């Protein structure tokens, strides 16, 4: 019942 | 050249577990696409147009943690399987794919950038099968036009004893007409 949390990223090039 | 990805973790186990109760994250947000996480789950969602757009079946009605506290969905739409929440600042925002290109690629959470063919408005065939424990946690995540701009997002995969040979995604335009509705 928590929060969706951001744990990393991807970066696009 | 080609399109080209690559992954950074933000996170640890216990900080996503903390900061998925306080719905408070302090964090410096970067890139195109993030990498989600629930207390069960992880998954994808993509920036486009100001908004964090991903799954219902990965985040369901969920607020995102964020630098003010948590941050409502600005739009959900449970039949189409599709959430969004304002984008963070800092989240890169990509363009919707307008040339109409056929040639696609679909961006996983390992930061491989795949070849797909468009079959259809919400269908792309893998040019390479993959496994289905390959594309698992990918959902959310982006697939592009050749120049790099996104036509709709990773739904739900077409597989058979193991192997997933399609794709399902959301097309760009659902997006707009969950925003004209809502
Ligand atoms: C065509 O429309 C669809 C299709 C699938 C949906 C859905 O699928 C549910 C959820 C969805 C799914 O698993 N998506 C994926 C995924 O990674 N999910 S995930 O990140 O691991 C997750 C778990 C945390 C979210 C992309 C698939 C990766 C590999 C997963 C491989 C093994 C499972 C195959 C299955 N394939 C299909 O269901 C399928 C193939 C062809 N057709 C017509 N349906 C499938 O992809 N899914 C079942 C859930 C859902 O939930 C909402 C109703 C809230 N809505 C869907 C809708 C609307
Ligand atoms: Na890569």
């Amino acid at each position: 019942k928590g929060s969706v949390v951001i744990v990393g990223r991807i970066i696009l090039s | 050249a080609p399109i080209t990805a690559y992954s950074q973790q933000t996170r640890g186990l216990l900080g996503c577990i903390i900061t998925s109760l306080t719905g408070r994250d302090k964090n410096q947000v970067d890139g195109e696409v993030q990498v989600l996480s629930t207390a069960t789950q992880s998954f994808l969602a993509t920036c486009v147009n100001g908004v964090c757009w991903t799954v219902y079946h990965g985040a369901g009605s969920k607020t995102l943690a964020g630098p003010k506290g948590p941050i409502t969905q600005m739009y959900t739409n449970v039949d189409q399987d599709l959430v969004g929440w304002p984008a963070p600042p800092g989240a890169r925002s990509m363009t919707p794919c307008t040339c109409g290109s056929s040639d696609l690629y679909l961006v996983t959470r390992h930061a491989d950038v795949i070849p797909v063919r468009r079959r259809g408005d919400s269908r792309g065939s893998l040019l390479s099968p993959r496994p289905v424990s390959y594309l698992k946690g990918s959902s959310g995540g982006p697939l592009l036009c050749p120049s790099g701009h996104v036509v709709g997002i990773f739904k739900a995969a077409v597989c058979t004893r193991g192997v997933a040979k399609a794709v399902d995604f959301i097309p760009v335009e659902s997006m707009e007409t969950t925003m004209r509705a809502s």
